[PDB]
């Protein structure tokens, strides 16, 4: 899973 | 600039993200947003323009933040959804099963259902807690922006998920999607702030 932002 | 949820912004003229929601604290007039998107006093630009900065931030353990605005921008009760708006009305927490919408820069409106409470992201920063997971698609430029109901009952801003190589997690099954807001309560009842509604 990744934060979104741009 | 008018103010929407879902809108593009700028932070320092490098990171983009979404507003979330219109909100005041007294006179003054903020929006809600992703935690991740600023620290505490970035810049916020709209269309190239200064808007505001970060007033306060939590991230990673959370993921929120508000933009203090100034006098001179504008705030609205409504979500972009394309051309069309959606009208904020509350904000009552939808239920696991309950059908919602996202609006962000990225990839616009999306709907799909909620399908978990109280998830855990383990972002590459630390863990981010308590979020809740929606299938509705997201891609890279999403973050901060609003989750809401149709009927118009704001849920909470987008943090993150399985973001797939093109950039976004539309291009999966809604079965395997992981989409991660942070709920709007807490950020509201944390900062003293109120939605605005109409």
């Amino acid at each position: 899973a990744a934060p979104x932002x741009a | 600039a008018n103010i929407v949820g879902g809108i593009e912004y700028s932070i320092n003229n490098a990171s983009l993200c979404s507003v979330g929601f219109s909100v005041t604290r007294g006179a003054t007039k903020g929006f809600v947003t992703a935690g991740h998107c600023g620290t505490v006093n970035a810049t916020a630009r709209i269309g190239g323009a200064v808007v505001g900065t970060f007033a306060a931030r939590v991230f990673p353990g959370n993921d929120r933040a508000w933009v203090s605005l100034t006098s001179a921008q504008t705030l609205l009760p409504r979500v972009a959804n394309g051309s069309s708006f959606v009208t904020v009305r509350g904000s009552t927490e939808a239920a696991v099963g309950a059908a919602v919408c996202r609006s962000g820069r990225t990839t616009g409106y999306q709907c799909g259902t909620i399908t978990a409470k109280n998830v855990t992201a383990n972002y590459a920063e630390g863990a981010v807690r308590g979020l809740t997971q929606g299938n509705a698609c997201m891609g890279r430029g999403d973050s901060g922006g609003s989750w809401i109901t149709s009927a118009g009952q704001a849920q909470g801003v987008m943090s993150g998920g399985n973001v797939q190589s093109n950039g976004n997690n539309c291009g999966i099954p809604a079965s395997q999607r992981s989409s991660l807001f942070e709920r709007l309560q807490p950020i509201l009842s944390q900062y003293g702030l109120s939605l605005v509604t109409g």
